[PDB]
């Protein structure tokens, strides 16, 4: 696992030298937009579950063959690992927040779950779609744009760090599919 | 005699350690100092015309200095004390870096 | 390799939960620790070189053996691989401050170092030797800031610390 | 921690059956080579009988959810079985003897076995994250985790693990194919929950099987002699004749140690 | 009972090693942020009486079928109850906000909580609408400084993802 | 586990109520020491191996009877042994100087050692010799007073933090005896 | 403390069967073998002095760097602990002569002394030194009968195998 | 398949470690037995045609009842088959012989025999008394030295105790 610094030092490393000025800059602009990093995954965490629960109801609301007895969704207990599993990849999403790099959804959670779903038969275009919705409510969520909840904070430009949040699930929803 | 000698060895380690280091650092300071060129006034004195010598002997540079009329030694007769620059500028010399290691 | 991050989205992994509060005071805390320790990392790889040279001098100022017959530096090609280890060593100092935990210098450094010491008749305390130099050495604050050569002491003493 | 005196014999005994049945030959097999290097199986031998008093360090209530769970499982492992029943009841390192000893004899572990392709692996990591949450019931670590307890300890662990998966590649396929069936065996059984998709799961993967535990997460592990020396100088505890399965949890009934 | 400090200590005591400067950073990381957390900590303290009065009151105000005849609160005893509960869960809030991390408030008043709200036909939204009613409700210059109110949310919030 | 933080909610749970002021004010002078509890704890983790180095070869030099032959201290496996429990007395007294408390201490290390040693054989007497040992060393490392490493640090008041550390180390002294 | 008969009985036990006729042979290996073992025994355990004194000294005669004054043994103390040790790595030759197998020479000599060795700053090559030494010391035939030479030549490689 | 050889090599694999002096010892020994134990290899593997002859009509000379009905040898062919498992048994006592340990007769043999002895019905007493009868058979010196029988009996023996 890697975070922005282990980055930083890995690259280095395969450029075998010392770390340099720009790498160095580059991470003192990480450091400077650090509270906006922390209020950011303090606003997804503290909303997460109530965005689980309208991603996962919005995803069978789409298309009702999930529901169908016969899909993946039917059952109490199907619905349970379902709902469970939106859960743990909102889970190690806010980790690739708290992080800045990628590498901890890479090998925690991204490695073999294609072939898992296949496996399974699991359909991955709707679990595609609740990582999508994921991303809309979680950059709603954290540009303090949501209908339910208004947090205050102090204004100021987090634009870059939502394209770096949907990058995240962009590279969840590429993922699965 | 054996464990007092040895007992004389530690006290000396440490200062004829920092006196060689010394001497390392001061060398590589003195080279690069006569590479990047003699200035007039330098040129004129001693230190500079033995100096200019000790690039010359130890083919570290060459140091334009003044003709044997005495008019500064020109390439080009339009600015004074120019140089010949190819090929030798570029080549890297050992004596100017501290580290031989890498 | 091992950093606040990496320590507490690990933990918070193995809880399987999201990541409370406290994990987020200790990043904040990274970031708060993080300007001296990249002030220390920008004058290491400002004088890595002449460290390099004082620290490997007074490796061969200390111990003479080494350079007289046998089972060690008898070349001044084996000299160069002494001078290019301890340019590793303080490679790994600075990416260990770039990072600010002891990760990349363990599991570059420091894991499996004493079996391959102890095969290549390699004697560890000549390392010792350069590093105690190096500490002694640098001042509070000519060479840094003071914040920054507390961080340096504390990174170089773990070295010795996984070496002795 | 310490053991009552009956107790040691009938679990030693009980390993000593279980080592015949993974070994009959007596050519010692692929499965216990231990170690690679000549440091290894000593610090493999320290860091297991330090982790006896790491067990004994835990909070009482840990021990009796540990205790009784293998008293449960242990007759699970019975297979009906009055008289083991009743000796497995009336004896607790013995019921966590037998469950380490009958998993460990049929080859159950995902340590003997390799998984081929991202399907079985990530498997492995799913079920892997779910004793891992079973264990440590918050952000805290549990005291049972224990890699190493000091410096260097733990990479030499690293060393293990990473030496022991490339056995798991060395097996034959006689071998490979007898811990698939009865890795089957000791999921189905072991479990006892008779769901058809579950069955289905362990249908397809043994190595899900592989990996089936007590509910805690981790196997209790059996040791000759919890913290008793080989010096002369051994204090021995003096243990009462009554004994169940709380007082080897709480330690009550000891009394002074006495001999030289 | 989860802080920075058991974290940090857990994770190398489950090393065995011991603490780095990393976990230091963390730790100094805790001592940064104990400031805004004991104000809130201290104005809790201050008026956690009105708090839950209006907090009962409002979790009344929102569902009244509890007091109509039925399972639920039929008696002057079993709105004391509630009332004290909510007392509870205050002081767990007061808790968390003088540790810093959501330790006490999970292992005493969150963890087999459901087995205890579903045995005892106890619903879980009446609390959410009491937490909600009471987040809403908080202002953070009226109430107290801004970043104080920041970590109030957070615990409050936990709370409800934790009983949602 | 409980920190000094864990310790002030843990009482105010036995007197069942709130927080209130005297023990957050005894917990702001905590947080005001925090950076000399920082520093005393990376002097001591710093000079670590050398006080444990130190502290067990003065054990053995005070009394022969270890090295001698029957002794516990006799040959490799068990000097080895030897030093490696030290190194872990040392590590769980260091982790009671981060969190201020000695609850970690006493459940992780101290609870069922001195039956231990008394089933191994190994003599106690010794042990809490070289616990007295380590307790003056780190002392002397803590208070900038070894005669073998001076490290430079702005001066002040740690006596305070002294008295803490010396109360660890006798409570295992106290603890194996 | 493996030999023959250990191993062999170890086996067969781990097998819970009675000892086969290739554990008797084994054991008629080791009973033939014993007379060149024992006769090496009772020689060493002649001049074992002798054989020390040279070894130590050919140890302070390579390296003397090891009587500086600080990091090794600077007294006449030390030396004696010098001199101890290499008593002991006799003793211990001694023993596995005795036995046969290296044993008692393992568990005793070899298991754990690499922390020690570490920890103690004593560096391993001067007792390599020492042995290589003596091993260069023993012509085959004048001072003994030529197989227990080979027998001799054996155990002390296996020290100077586990200490390099 | 267990010998000296399995054993010794076996046991120091476990080890992870390089065969030591005690294993030489060993295999010293298999190869001091092996002129004995080859001996008998070759004289069996001379007259096994009238061994097992007499070995199966002593066998059928004292148990009557089976050659009578029943359960049991009713033709030409099952004796056939009778000489036949006698034929495959001397043949597993040449191996057992050639190798020297129980190893081949063992794994190839003894293992899993009793499930299908008691599931054909086939009582393993009969082929006891052909055993016994053999070894009761075989002259001190006049087909074999009188070391090399010892090496037969015990072979022989074990066979029985593996099947009573
Ligand atoms: C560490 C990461 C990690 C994950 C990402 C999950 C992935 C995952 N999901 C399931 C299993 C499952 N996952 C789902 C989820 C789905 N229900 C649907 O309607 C949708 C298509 C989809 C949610 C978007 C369901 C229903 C099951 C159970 C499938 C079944 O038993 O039929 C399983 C098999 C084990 C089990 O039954 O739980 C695994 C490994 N598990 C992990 O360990
Ligand atoms: C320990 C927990 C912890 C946190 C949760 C943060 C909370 C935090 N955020 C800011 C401060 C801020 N937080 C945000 C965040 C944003 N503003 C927007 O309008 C967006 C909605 C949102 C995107 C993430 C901004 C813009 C600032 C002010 C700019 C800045 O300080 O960089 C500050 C500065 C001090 C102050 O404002 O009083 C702090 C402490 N820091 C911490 O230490
Ligand atoms: C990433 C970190 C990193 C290091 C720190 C080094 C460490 C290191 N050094 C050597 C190898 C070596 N290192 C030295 C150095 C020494 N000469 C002496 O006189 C002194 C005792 C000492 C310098 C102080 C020498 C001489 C060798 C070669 C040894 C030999 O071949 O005999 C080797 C074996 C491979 C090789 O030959 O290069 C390694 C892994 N390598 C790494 O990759
Ligand atoms: C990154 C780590 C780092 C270090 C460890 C130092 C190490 C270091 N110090 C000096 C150089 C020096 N270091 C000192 C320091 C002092 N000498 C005294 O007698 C005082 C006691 C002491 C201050 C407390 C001095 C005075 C010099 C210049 C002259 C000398 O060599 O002593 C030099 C040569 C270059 C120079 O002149 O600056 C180097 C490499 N530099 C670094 O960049
Ligand atoms: C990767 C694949 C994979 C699986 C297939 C599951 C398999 C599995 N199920 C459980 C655990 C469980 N599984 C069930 C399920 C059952 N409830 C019943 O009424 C039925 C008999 C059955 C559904 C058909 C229950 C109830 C538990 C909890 C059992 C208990 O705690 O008593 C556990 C223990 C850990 C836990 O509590 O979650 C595991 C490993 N887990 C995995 O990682
Ligand atoms: C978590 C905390 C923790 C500890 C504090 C230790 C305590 C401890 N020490 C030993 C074991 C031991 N401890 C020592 C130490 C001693 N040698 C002597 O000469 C002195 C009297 C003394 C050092 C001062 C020795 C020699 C052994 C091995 C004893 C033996 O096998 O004879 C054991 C038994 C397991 C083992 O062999 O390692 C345990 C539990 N272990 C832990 O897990
Ligand atoms: C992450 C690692 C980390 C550390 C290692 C500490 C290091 C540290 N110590 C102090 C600061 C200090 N440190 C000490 C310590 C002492 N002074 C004495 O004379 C005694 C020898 C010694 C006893 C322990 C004192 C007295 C101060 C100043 C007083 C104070 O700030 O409380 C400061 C304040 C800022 C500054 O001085 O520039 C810092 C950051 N903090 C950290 O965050
Ligand atoms: C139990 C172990 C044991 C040993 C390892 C030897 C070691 C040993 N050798 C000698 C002594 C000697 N050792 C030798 C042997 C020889 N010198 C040569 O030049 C030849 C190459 C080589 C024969 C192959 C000789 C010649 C002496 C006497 C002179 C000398 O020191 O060389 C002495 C002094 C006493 C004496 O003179 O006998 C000792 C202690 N003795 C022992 O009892
Ligand atoms: C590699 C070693 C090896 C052996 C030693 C034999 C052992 C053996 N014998 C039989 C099987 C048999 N063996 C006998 C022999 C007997 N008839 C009697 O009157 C006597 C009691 C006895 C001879 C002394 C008979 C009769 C059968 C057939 C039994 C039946 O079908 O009823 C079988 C079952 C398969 C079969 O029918 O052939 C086997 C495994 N086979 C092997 O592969
Ligand atoms: C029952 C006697 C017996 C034993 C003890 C045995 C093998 C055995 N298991 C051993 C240990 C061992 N085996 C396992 C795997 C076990 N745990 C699991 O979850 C799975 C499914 C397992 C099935 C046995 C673990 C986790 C361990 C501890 C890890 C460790 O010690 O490194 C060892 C010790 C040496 C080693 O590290 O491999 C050995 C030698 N084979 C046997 O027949
Ligand atoms: C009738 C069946 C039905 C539903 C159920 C919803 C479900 C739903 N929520 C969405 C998306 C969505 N949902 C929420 C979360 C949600 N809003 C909040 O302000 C709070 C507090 C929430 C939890 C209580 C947010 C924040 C968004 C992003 C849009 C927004 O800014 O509100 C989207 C848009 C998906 C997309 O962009 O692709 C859908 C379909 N829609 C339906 O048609
Ligand atoms: C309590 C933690 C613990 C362990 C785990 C063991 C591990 C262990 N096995 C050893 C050594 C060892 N192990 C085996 C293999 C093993 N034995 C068999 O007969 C069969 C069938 C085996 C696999 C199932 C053999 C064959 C030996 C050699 C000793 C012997 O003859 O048995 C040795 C001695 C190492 C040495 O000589 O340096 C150790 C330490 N010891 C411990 O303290
Ligand atoms: C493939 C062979 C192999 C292993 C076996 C592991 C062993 C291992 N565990 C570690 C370290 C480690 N181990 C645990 C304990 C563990 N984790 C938990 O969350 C729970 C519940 C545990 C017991 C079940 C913890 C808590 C850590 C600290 C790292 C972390 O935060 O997880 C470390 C890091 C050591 C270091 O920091 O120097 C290693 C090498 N690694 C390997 O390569
Ligand atoms: C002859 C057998 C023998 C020993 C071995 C020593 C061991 C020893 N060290 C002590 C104590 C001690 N030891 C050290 C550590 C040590 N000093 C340093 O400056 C450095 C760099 C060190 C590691 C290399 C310190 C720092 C102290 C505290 C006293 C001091 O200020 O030096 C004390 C005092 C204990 C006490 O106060 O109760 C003793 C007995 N004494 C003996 O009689």
């Amino acid at each position: 696992m890697l975070d922005a610094f282990s980055r930083v030092v890995v690259n280095s490393d395969s450029k075998a030298a010392y770390v340099g000025g720009s790498d160095l800059q580059s991470l003192k602009t990480f450091i400077s937009d650090g509270n906006k990093r922390l209020d950011a995954v303090n606003c997804i965490v503290s909303n997460a579950s109530c965005i689980v629960s309208d991603a996962i109801s919005g995803m069978i609301c789409e298309n009702p063959g999930l529901i169908a007895p016969g899909g993946n969704c039917y059952t109490n207990r199907r619905m349970a690992a379902c709902l469970r599993d939106g859960e743990i990849i909102l889970r190690y999403v806010s980790y690739a927040l708290l992080a800045g790099d990628s590498s901890v959804l890479d090998d925690r959670c991204l490695n073999g779950l294609k072939e898992t779903y296949i496996a399974l038969g699991v359909p991955t275009a709707s679990t595609s779609r609740a990582v999508s919705i994921m991303k809309a409510a979680s950059t709603a969520f954290i540009m303090n744009t949501a209908s339910g909840r208004k947090i205050e904070i102090a204004a100021g430009d987090c634009q870059a760090l939502q394209s770096e949040a949907a990058a995240y699930f962009d590279k969840v929803g590429s993922a699965v599919d | 005699v054996d464990s007092s000698f040895a007992d004389f060895r530690s006290s000396m380690w440490e200062s004829r350690r920092e006196s060689l280091t010394a001497q390392d650092f001061g060398a590589v300071a003195r080279v690069q100092r006569i590479k990047n060129g003699l200035d007039e006034k330098y040129l004129m004195t001693l230190d500079g015309m033995l100096d200019a010598r000790y690039a010359r002997f130890q083919k570290i540079a060459e140091p334009a200095v003044l003709s044997p009329t005495g008019t500064p030694m020109t390439e080009i007769p339009g600015t004074p004390y120019l140089g010949s620059v190819g090929a030798m500028d570029f080549i890297a010399q050992e004596e100017e870096s501290v580290a031989f290691w890498k | 390799m091992k950093s606040v991050i990496t320590t507490t989205i690990s933990a918070a992994d193995a809880a399987g939960r999201f990541p409370s509060s406290s994990d987020l005071e200790s990043i904040q805390g990274n970031i708060q620790r993080a300007s001296a320790r990249l002030e220390a990392a920008e004058k290491l790889s400002g004088n890595h070189e002449a460290v390099v040279k004082e620290a490997g001098d007074a490796c061969f100022a200390k111990y003479s053996y080494l350079k007289n017959s046998g089972e060690a530096g008898d070349s001044q090609e084996k000299i160069n691989k002494c001078y290019r280890d301890v340019d590793h060593y303080m490679r790994l100092i600075n990416y260990s401050l770039v990072v600010g935990g002891t990760g990349p210098l363990d599991e570059w450094g420091i894991a499996g170092s004493r079996e391959v010491y102890r095969t290549l008749n390699l004697p560890g305390s000549a390392y010792i030797a350069s590093f105690t130099f190096t500490r002694d050495r640098l001042c509070v604050p000519r060479d840094m800031s003071s914040q920054a050569g507390v961080e340096f002491v504390a990174a170089l003493d773990y070295v010795i610390n996984s070496l002795s | 921690l310490f053991t009552p005196p009956v107790d040691e014999f009938m679990a030693s005994s009980v390993q000593s059956q279980y080592i015949q049945k993974a070994c009959p030959s007596g050519v010692p097999p692929i499965q216990c080579i231990e170690g690679v290097t000549s440091d290894q199986p000593y610090a493999a031998r320290t860091l297991k009988r330090q982790t006896e008093l790491r067990y004994h360090q835990l909070p009482v209530a840990v021990k009796l959810r540990k205790a009784y769970e293998t008293r449960r499982a242990a007759v699970v492992a019975t297979h009906g079985c009055s008289h083991e029943e009743g000796r497995v009841l009336s004896y607790p390192r013995m019921a966590s003897a037998m469950l380490i000893g009958q998993a460990e004899a049929s080859k159950a572990c995902s340590r003997y076995f390799v998984p081929n392709g991202p399907a079985e692996k990530h498997m492995l990591q799913a079920v892997e994250n779910r004793y891992m949450a079973a264990v440590n019931g918050s952000g805290v670590f549990s005291g049972a985790c224990t890699d190493g307890q000091t410096r260097y300890e733990a990479y030499l662990m690293q060393l293990r693990g990473k030496s022991a998966e490339f056995r798991a590649k060395q097996y034959s396929t006689f071998e490979k194919e007898s811990m698939k069936y009865a890795a089957r065996k000791q999921a189905l059984i072991q479990k006892g929950h008779d769901c058809n998709a579950e069955e289905v799961i362990f249908s397809n993967y043994p190595i899900v099987a592989s990996a089936m535990r007590p509910t805690f997460g981790y196997y209790t592990p059996i040791v000759k002699n919890p913290g008793i020396g080989s010096v002369i100088n051994i204090m021995r505890p003096v243990w009462d004749k009554n004994s169940s399965i709380s007082s080897p949890a709480t330690l009550v009934g000891v009394g002074g140690f006495v001999q030289p």
